[PDB]
């Protein structure tokens, strides 16, 4: 239940829905989010997307 | 629907 996730691992994004990001980055999952792929806003950047799940870990 | 159900990439 937690909304905040670290990123484990660079990821860049292949296309425009998707959000790429760096490790370290810290995320917030925005909205209702079901599946493997979760929209999120990044606290480092300002920038938003779809991320996938794997990539990221639970943070504070 | 489909956006959150795609395949995931494989890790690094």
């Amino acid at each position: 239940g937690v909304t905040t996730f670290v990123a484990l691992y660079d990821y860049v994004a292949s296309g425009e829905t998707d959000l790429s990001f760096k490790k370290g980055e810290r995320l917030q999952i925005v909205g209702y989010n079901h599946g493997d792929w979760w929209l999120a806003h990044s606290l480092t950047t300002g920038q938003t997307g779809y991320i996938p799940s794997n990539y990221v870990a639970p943070s504070d | 629907v489909s956006l959150a159900r795609r395949p995931l990439p494989p890790l690094p």
